[PDB]
DNA sequence: CGCTCTGCTCCTTCTCCCATCCTCTCGATGGCTATGAG
DNA sequence: CTCATAGAGAAGGAGCAGAGCG
RNA sequence: AUCGAGAGGA
């Protein structure tokens, strides 16, 4: 395994890092700003609870159509347990959990509200972390999310933070 | 480098020397091959045949003064140098 | 010392000569890219030679009678003579060989006509002798063009170099510019057509072998030259024996030499216990 | 929470390869290794991106033996949470020590000590909760659990995290 | 039978470095090591059907490289280790060029 | 001017009576000494005394000496001797190490014909 | 599992004492050595405190191993009291030159064009040369600098606010001498007293990284303190070797003895300032210590000071076991022994061709290559197993698949084998195998060939009489050096290599390497006489005789 | 006008390496001084 | 109280011969 | 095993 590409500076051992604060204190591996191994900017894909599923869900049947080559939150776990094994054999539980747990907490289960969700944060100029804070996060009150997320607490307004949090709670009533 | 490869069109004794005996050594180690064995047991005679007939599965990087690198295929390759 | 003095010398694919340090040594292989197992010393036909001589072997004249070719001799000779334009194309290179041999009495002032040369068109002309058989007493059916605008064709077709450098190419048009001096020369019109009766299918035949041969010619990279130079020189160096005397000599005093000259040489000692000049 | 990368894989060519199914084999292979890995660096493997399209590069000759050296390159889907990150987890398990917690891929503690203090352990309160206050917690319950940090093991991550506050807490 | 420096410049002339390696180890030297690669050093605490190397000071059971090096190479390190002269002999060419 | 010179007495006289071996060779083992716009001697004081590999440097002639100014100004070995590598066990980018064989996936889909088994 | 890698950047530089004692693998403080003194074990603080391994003693660092892919661990022993290197000592008492006391930095400054050219040369290396050529006059810490630019106003950093000492050669130290020595009839002269280690650290503490960059060195591996001694590496058995002379004796590394000595010479030390004595004492005994260190280290210490060892044999030390000539560098460094070759007299034959080499049977019998089972020479390669190791045709090992190097010669399988393709089958030598043989010592690669076999009866090596030209040779006696392949593509690359056609002719003057024996050219002459005719019988012969006859007449 | 600081140039001094590979036997260490039992 | 026993180089160094500010 | 000296070979 590699997940490299950044050049070394210093080998010897120095500090460690700094340290994992949620408070956007993300690491050299986490830099939101990076570059990927196809020499494209690829900044921190901080990806979010109910997009992941989206992810996943296309990446099943991806899995699916590459081997083709050669709703309630109950049926969608049913059709999961199908992808799993049309895709899997008890290999990478990880994803088995995640998949089956992202739709126990989905709050944009459909595409087209996931995009409206995209929309609202980034037209505001969060950081992808913040994104994905604020895209996973259900949220009844911008108290709680600045709470919740100091970063936001220290720089985001609370007439934005309910302007679209209210927005995301209609989007969350269009899954 | 596509079209940008500068060096000569030819594939020297050197690298014809190391051709040769990765090939004899594939054949040493049951690998397949572009021309079949014909009664001849001996990989380097193997391997001449198909080496005479450039049917050889490789390409070699060259270098260029900035370290960079340039694809010689066999095929490529004039064998004649 | 010399062995490890000399250890750190190679050819790159580009055909450099480097340390390890990748300063570059010398910008090209001994000067030319060309294989020393394919060079040999002969002679070069137009480092003497009178002044009448090389006007008599080499001009060629549609019009001045003195160097009218047998028309009977070139299958065309006949129809080419009196027409100044083609007395012209031959002039184009005649010209420029005398203005050749103008720079090789400067070239090799020492008069040496016999030097290591890549290519010996002798063996060639032996070869084509033979390869058709040529019968002498039959007109030849090469026309004019294909000797002269064929040889600066030819001359053009020597791509020892892989490039798109105008400065490499002028060196490698240097490279060979004795080359081209002796094919104007040695091969001059009048030479391929009294000296050696060349027919088409022959001189054709040549063109292809001629390009054949520079190619063998030609220097691999990723050479220790080091080693091979030091080899070169130090083999035999064990094989010359004495030093300052009893090899004969022209001064009556000793002279610093063999090894002694050579270690006040190999370790920078400026101390000339024969301290000689020679003022002309 | 979950980061994609395009990552790179240094898989080897050894002389057992002689066949007509490269990429398609080294799908497998690169999977096997892959999918479910675990190190603090990235945490946890959730998914590899982009099956096909796999930029395996070239067999490059290890003149050593008959191998050769191809470097695959992939895009793939990390897990990973960071110091005082609010989740919204679910519970894998309890006992008397406190909560197992689910969270995608990983596992995270949710102790009695990480938990409101007016809330005990109550056997007799089944799944065995926790119940001596209005937070009872039951294994079949779900949990907003924020990651105070990540107690990497060798094989795998036990991320660490409280519900102690106002807006964590069980779900 | 000693080899001699000789030999060795015939193969540089040769440029048959295969050979030369082919006797120079293959034949007569290599050594399987693990060297603990984060600081260049062979820090490896030998835990070999454990997978957990660990490198004292570094804390380190990962980042450990296999290397087939010449017995005799093995001792140079070791002599520098007695010399008092630092060596990190480290695996990755960070110099671009 | 002098550089030519040396050549011409090293040819004229340390060749002198002898056979014609590669003048232009000769000339350049000349050159080599003077690369720098200098005079290299071959010693401990010269050839020894560069800006080159110390390893290189040590099999010439002087041994910690060299190793004691490494240590100070902590040079560092950039793999890239000829002798070097060699002395590592490593191959030398010479002759048969100076180029790299290699197998390209572009290559592999060629060697994807009827011929399958070229595939590898 | 750790990962197969080349190393491709080796950081040079002296090692830091913290991270010494940091992975050191043990303290190491026992001036005593093997079984605790009778006791059939080794030493608790030296020698198997999870230190390298020994005969029959799994131990290295208690991950046994035994002794073979097996390499050991070194401990460490702190000192008590800092040790000048003397590598270093030099290189510092040149710095010295330049030093100035209290400031973290030197006697020049930016405060003269002419300074910041001298600062201005990239090579430090040359930079502080010139440094050093430069602030010699007038070593002086003046307090407040004046500034280039209007020198009225001058630039504090003179942090001792005097002259600065110069330095005198005295055994084991230096001399200081403070300068000093004023118009005030010579007043207080240089005052004289040898440098204390101390006083250096000292200047070492003060420095700063700026400026000691400024003189390159290496902030991060190369540290000015590094140059003092203060924790010694302890070594492994192996490294160290135990040795055992004639039946199970002693005899082991001198200089683990030596350093015993050192210890207990430092334990003396600790009880002269521990228990207390006069401070003579305590000064001859460092003294001495730094003496020992010295000449432990490298015994080549000025002459007169290099003792000789307890049994009158010139201490060894680290150095002398690690010297170059021949020592290490070209002991085996440049030069080791090779398991498959042979040295073996030449002769000549005129009936051989060129690199058709007579090679004697009983090489024959004592050589073999390690071939491969293919299904096609499976049949064949039984039977050299039905041959064994008795025909000279046969075979001696197998390395079965799983690494087992079957030995054939106690092996009942001479008539049962199940080659799988693979098999490394170690046969005799046989006829055409391209072996290189070679004649030393030589300039040039004329010398060295590889050729093929033609096995012969009565031994010594039959050759082709022309060969002596390019070996330059003759046939007296001489041991020709063999070594042969064991890569078969090796063997592919001799043909490409070492080939007479592409040997005979050297670029060097572009000549062949060999001409006419000089018997047949005279006899050519002869044969070239307008009078040399030849009988049709004698003819006949010579028609069969000439391999390349036509059939024509 | 004379004396300090500085400049280079001379002798004096220390210190260095000295061919390549290969084959044998004779030799291993030596004269001196303090603690405990029957 | 009595024996027993373990030549050639570079490098450095000291002296000898000048310019400039107090 | 191990180094030291000597004799000899080319
Ligand atoms: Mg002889
Ligand atoms: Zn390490
Ligand atoms: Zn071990
Ligand atoms: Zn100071």
């Amino acid at each position: 395994s590699t997940s490299t590409f950044q050049t070394r500076r210093r080998r010897l051992k120095k500090v460690e890092e700094e340290e994992n604060a949620a408070t956007l204190q993300l690491g050299q591996e986490f830099q939101l700003k990076q570059i990927n191994h196809q020499g494209e900017e690829e900044e921190l894909i901080a990806l979010n609870l109910s997009e992941a599923r989206l992810v996943i869900k296309e990446a099943l049947v991806e899995r699916r159509r590459a081997f083709k080559r050669s709703e309630t939150r109950e049926k969608e776990l049913e059709s999961i347990d199908v992808l799993l094994e049309q895709t899997t054999g008890g290999n990478n539980k990880d994803l088995k959990n995640t998949m089956q747990y992202l739709t126990n907490f989905s709050r944009f289960r459909d595409q087209e509200t996931v995009g409206a969700v995209i929309q609202l944060l980034k037209s505001t100029g969060l950081h992808p972390f913040e994104v994905a804070q604020l895209g996973s996060l259900a949220c009844d009150t911008a108290d709680e999310a600045k709470t919740l997320i100091p970063s936001l607490n220290n720089k985001i307004s609370d007439d934005e933070l309910e302007r679209i949090l209210k927005e995301l709670s209609n989007l969350e009533t269009l899954y | 480098p596509k079209d940008q490869r500068a060096t000569t069109p030819y594939m020297t004794k050197y690298e014809r020397a190391r051709i040769l005996g990765t090939r004899a050594l594939q054949i040493s180690m049951n690998a397949p091959v572009f021309v079949d064995l014909e009664g001849e047991t001996d990989p380097l005679r193997i391997a001449m045949k198909e080496l005479a007939e450039k049917k050889i599965p490789l390409v070699i990087r060259r270098y260029l003064p900035d370290g960079s690198f340039e694809d010689w295929s066999v095929e490529e390759l004039i064998v004649d140098l | 010392r010399l062995v490890k003095a000399l250890e750190d010398i190679m050819v790159h694919y580009d055909n450099t000569t480097r340390n390890s340090l990748g300063n570059v040594i010398q910008f090209i292989y001994g000067e030319d890219g060309m294989d020393a197992a394919h060079i040999e010393k002969q002679s070069l036909d137009t480092i003497g030679g009178s002044d009448a001589a090389f006007e008599k072997r080499y001009r060629v004249d549609l019009l001045n009678t003195d160097h009218t070719l047998d028309p009977s001799l070139l299958e065309s000779g006949s129809e080419i003579l009196g027409d100044l334009k083609l007395q012209v194309l031959l002039d184009e290179e005649y010209k420029q060989l005398v203005k050749d041999r103008k720079f090789l009495r400067e070239v090799f002032v020492d008069g040496e006509a016999n030097w290591p040369l890549p290519v010996n068109i002798r063996r060639i002309i032996q070869n084509a002798q033979q390869t058709f058989h040529i019968d002498h007493t039959k007109p030849s059916d090469l026309t004019i063009k294909d000797i002269v605008l064929g040889v600066k064709d030819l001359q053009e077709n020597l791509l020892v170099l892989r490039g798109k450098n105008e400065i490499i190419q002028n060196a490698q048009r240097d490279a060979v510019t004795l080359f081209c001096c002796l094919l104007r020369s040695r091969l001059a019109t009048r030479r391929v057509l009294q000296e050696y009766r060349l027919t088409k299918q022959a001189f054709d035949w040549v063109l292809s072998n001629i390009e054949a041969q520079f190619l063998r010619s030609v220097v691999h990279p990723g050479e220790m030259v080091g080693v091979l130079a030091a080899q070169s020189i130090g083999e035999p160096a064990t094989q010359m024996t004495l030093n300052t005397f009893h090899f004969a000599g022209v001064a009556s005093k000793k002279v610093t030499s063999g090894v002694p000259r050579l270690k006040e040489i190999l370790n920078v000692a400026k101390n000339m216990k024969t301290p000689s000049l020679t003022v002309y | 929470m979950f980061f994609i990368k395009d990552l790179s894989l240094n898989i080897t060519l050894h002389p057992s390869f002689f066949g007509p199914r490269m990429k398609q084999y080294l799908k497998t292979k690169l999977l096997e290794e892959v999918e479910g890995s675990c190190t603090g660096k990235f945490g946890y493997i959730l998914c590899v991106l982009d099956y096909d399209n796999i930029d395996i590069q070239r067999g490059r000759i290890l003149p050593t033996d008959g191998s050769a050296e191809f470097n695959v390159k992939y895009r793939a889907v990390v897990f990973k949470p960071f110091k005082g990150e609010v989740v919204d987890g679910t519970v894998v398990s309890c006992s008397q020590h406190g909560f197992e917690v689910q969270v995608g891929p990983m596992k995270v503690f949710v102790t009695k000590h990480l938990m409101p203090q007016d809330l005990t352990f109550n056997a007799g309160s089944n799944p065995p909760s926790y119940q001596s206050s209005e937070d009872v917690i039951t294994i079949k319950s779900r949990i907003r659990v924020k990651i105070e940090g990540c107690i990497s093991q060798v094989s795998s991550i036990h991320a660490i995290g409280s519900i102690k506050e106002d807006y964590l807490g069980a779900i | 039978l000693r080899f001699g420096e000789m030999e060795r410049d015939c193969m540089i002339a040769h440029g048959a470095a295969s050979f030369l390696k082919e006797r120079l180890m293959e034949a007569s030297d290599a050594f399987r090591v693990h060297i603990c690669g984060i600081c260049g050093l062979m820090t490896v605490i030998a835990k070999l059907n454990h997978n957990q190397f660990e490198c004292k000071g570094c804390d380190n059971k990962i980042d450990i490289y296999q290397i087939h090096i010449p017995y005799a190479a093995k001792l140079l390190f070791q002599e520098l280790m007695a010399m008092n002269i630092t060596p990190r002999l480290y695996t990755d060419r960070s110099r671009d060029f | 001017a002098g550089r030519a010179a040396l050549y011409k007495e090293v040819y004229n006289v340390i060749a002198s009576d002898g056979s014609y071996v590669n003048y232009r060779h000769m000339a350049l083992l000349v050159d080599v000494m003077t690369t720098q716009g200098g005079l290299t001697s071959v010693t401990r004081h010269g050839f020894n005394r560069s800006n080159t590999g110390a390893l290189m440097r040590c099999s010439f002639e002087e041994t910690v000496e060299i190793l004691f100014e490494a240590g100070a100004s902590a040079e560092l070995d950039d793999c890239r001797g000829v002798s070097e590598n060699v002395i590592l066990g490593q191959m030398a980018p010479i002759g048969t190490g100076a180029f790299d064989v290699m197998i390209d996936e572009e290559s592999l889909v060629k060697y994807m014909p009827e011929q399958k088994i070229t595939e590898i | 599992s750790a990962p197969l890698r080349t190393v491709k950047e080796v950081q040079f530089g002296l090692f830091s004492p913290e991270e010494v004692r940091a992975i050191s693998v043990a303290k190491i403080r026992f001036p005593e050595t093997m079984d605790e003194t009778q006791t059939r074990a080794k030493i608790g603080g030296l020698n198997d405190p999870r230190l390298g391994s020994i005969d029959r003693n799994l131990k290295c660092q208690t991950c046994q191993e035994g002794m073979n892919e097996c390499p050991g661990h070194f401990g460490h022993i702190d000192l008590a009291k800092p040790v000048f290197h003397v590598g270093f000592i030099a290189k510092i008492k040149k710095v010295c030159e330049c030093v100035c006391m209290h400031c973290g930095k030197l006697l020049l400054d930016e405060h003269n064009e002419l300074m910041r050219q001298a600062l201005a040369i990239k090579d430090s290396k040359k930079r502080f040369a010139a440094i050093w050529t430069l602030c010699k006059t007038k070593m002086v810490c003046e307090t407040d600098v004046p500034s280039e630019d209007d020198p009225t106003q001058l630039v504090s950093r003179g942090g001792c606010g005097n002259t600065q000492p110069t330095i005198r050669k005295d055994g084991l130290k230096l001399v200081g001498s403070w300068k000093k020595d004023r118009a005030t009839g010579d007043a207080d002269e240089p005052e004289l007293r040898v440098l204390s280690t101390e006083e250096i650290l000292n200047i070492f503490k003060h420095i700063s990284v700026k400026d000691f960059t400024s003189l390159g060195f290496n902030e991060v591996f190369s540290r000015p303190e590094w140059m003092i001694l203060t924790c010694l590496p302890v070594p492994p058995p192996p490294v160290r070797p135990s040795i055992s002379f004639n039946e199970s004796q002693r005899g082991e590394d001198d200089l683990t003895f030596k350093l015993a000595d050192i210890l207990k010479a430092n334990i003396s030390l600790e009880t002269l300032e521990h228990n207390g004595a006069p401070h003579h004492a305590i000064e001859e005994a460092e003294s001495l210590l730094q003496f020992h260190v010295a000449t432990y280290m490298d015994n080549d210490i000025a002459g007169q000071p290099q003792a000789l060892q307890k049994s009158g044999r010139p201490v060894k030390s680290i150095r002398a076991r690690l010297k170059g000539k021949e020592g290490r560098i070209r002991g085996n460094l440049m030069g080791k022994r090779v398991d498959f070759s042979a040295r073996t007299v030449i002769s000549g034959d005129p009936n051989l061709e060129l690199d058709q080499v007579g090679v004697p049977k009983s090489i024959a019998k004592t050589l073999t290559y390690p071939e491969v089972v293919t299904p096609y020479n499976i049949d064949r390669l039984t039977q050299l197993v039905r041959n064994g190791p008795n025909e000279h045709p046969g075979a001696k090992y197998v390395i079965r698949d799983s690494g087992d190097r079957i030995d054939l010669r106690y092996s009942k399988r001479a008539g049962d084998i199940q080659l799988q393709y693979g098999w490394k089958v170690e046969r005799h030598i046989m006829d055409n195998d391209p072996v290189l043989f070679n004649r030393q010592p030589s300039l040039h690669k004329m010398s060295m060939m590889a050729h093929r076999v033609k096995v012969i009866p009565y031994s010594t090596f039959r050759l082709n009489l022309s060969v002596t030209s390019p070996y330059n040779a003759d046939f007296d006696g001489d041991e020709m050096n063999l070594h042969v392949p064991q890569s078969e593509e090796t063997r592919a690359e001799l043909s490409q290599l070492c080939a007479v056609p592409l040997q005979i002719v050297s670029p060097q003057s572009n000549k062949p390497c060999m001409g006419i024996v000089q018997d047949t050219l005279c006899g050519i002459r002869k044969l070239t006489l307008r009078d040399t005719f030849i009988e049709l019988d004698q003819v006949l012969n010579m028609l069969y005789w000439v391999p390349d006859w036509d059939g024509v007449i």
